[PDB]
């Protein structure tokens, strides 16, 4: 069960992944409370 | 005494997403996102161990429901048999219960922090 | 003015036109003292100042970008 | 019966950021209006 | 009259600051408000930190 089949190398790609991720609801959290309505202008 | 081999974070798991629906309220999610939290041990032993965290997580919790038998855990050395009584493997109950407790008594000052002010060194 | 709302019909009425006199300090009527302004003065001045604090209360955010 | 369904089960809670966003920017409470989102919108085919 | 500059005497030493005009004691105002920003969130069992 383990020691058997294989073992994943080059793991940086994983974290790639997540640094996009959280790189882009970062900005969707910004235009997030312009939704609906109630939602704000924003001034650039 | 307990059991070691995340046996015990999964047994523990089940009975707080228990009471999350009979109590319901504001309060149902908080239940679950202990309970989600619980689970993350067993599925880090599944991943150092180059096993499916779904799979090993799905099997443990389906024999919690089945059979009454908490000593069902994750084996990282596959050696089979996955009850803990047949393994030997014994973990002190007063270091697991220190884990939950300097856990979540952390958790509630850092959710607490709202203004952060840093000094330049 | 709160007596001009309540002055209530019958011209006996007054309690309107009335404003402050800032040379001698009190309270006289404006037709008599020959001051005046035009209605349309009004209308356009409350609706432009409204609009200039409407599109500031409407601004969650400001990004400021550098120059290049 | 997949690990492709439990991916589904994300992709329905992901669509749930909309009518809580607008609870937010309002004011209101999201999980108070989901709620009575999920329980009228059983019976109800749609315009809910 | 010991030289052609004439300095101008300054009633104080220079680096004080300013004062009177209109909106001094507005200033220890708005200094006292800023500190109450921080402090109101921490009111309440339900407060922060
Ligand atoms: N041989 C083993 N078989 C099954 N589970 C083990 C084994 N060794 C360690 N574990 C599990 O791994 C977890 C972490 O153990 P370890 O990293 O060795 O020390 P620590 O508990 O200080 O992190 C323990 O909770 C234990 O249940």
């Amino acid at each position: 069960v383990p020691s058997n089949a294989t073992f994943k190398n080059k793991e940086k790609p994983q974290e790639v992944r997540k640094a996009n991720i959280i790189a882009a609801r970062s900005v969707a959290d910004a235009i997030r409370t312009s939704l609906g309505p109630k939602g704000m202008d924003k001034m650039i | 005494v307990v059991y070691g081999g995340g046996a015990a974070e999964v047994t523990m798991s089940l009975a707080v997403s228990e009471e999350a629906d009979k109590q319901r309220g504001i309060d149902q999610y908080a239940f679950r996102g202990f309970a989600q939290a619980l689970d993350t041990i067993p599925m880090t032993l599944a991943e150092n161990s180059g096993l499916d965290p779904i799979g090993t997580l799905s099997t443990l919790k389906s024999k919690q429901l089945k059979e009454k038998i908490s000593n069902i855990g994750v084996d990282c050395l596959g050696y089979g048999s996955n009850d803990m009584k047949e393994l030997f493997v014994v973990d002190p109950f007063i270091g697991k219960k220190q884990q939950i407790l300097l856990a979540t008594q952390l958790c509630r000052m850092i959710l607490k922090i709202d203004n952060v002010i840093i000094s330049g060194k | 003015h709160a007596a001009s709302q309540m002055a209530k019909p019958e011209k006996r009425r007054s309690y309107r036109n009335y404003g402050l006199d800032l040379i001698r300090g009190k309270i006289v009527d404006e037709i008599h003292a020959g001051v005046l302004e035009p209605t349309i003065s009004k209308v356009k001045s409350l609706k432009s100042a409204l609009e200039a604090c409407v599109a500031i209360l409407r601004i969650d955010t400001m990004i400021t970008v550098d120059p290049e | 019966e997949g690990v492709q369904a439990f991916i589904w089960q994300e992709f329905a809670s992901a669509l749930e950021v909309i009518p809580t966003t607008l609870a937010e920017n309002a004011g209101l409470n999201s999980i108070k209006v989901v709620t009575e989102l999920r329980s009228k919108h059983e019976n109800g085919e749609l315009n809910d | 009259n010991f030289g052609s500059q004439t300095p101008t005497i300054v009633v104080l030493k220079e680096g004080t600051d300013a004062s009177q005009g209109k909106g001094q004691i507005i200033s220890n105002i708005n200094a006292c408000v800023a500190v109450q920003e921080a402090l109101k969130p921490t009111l309440g069992p339900l407060g922060s930190d």
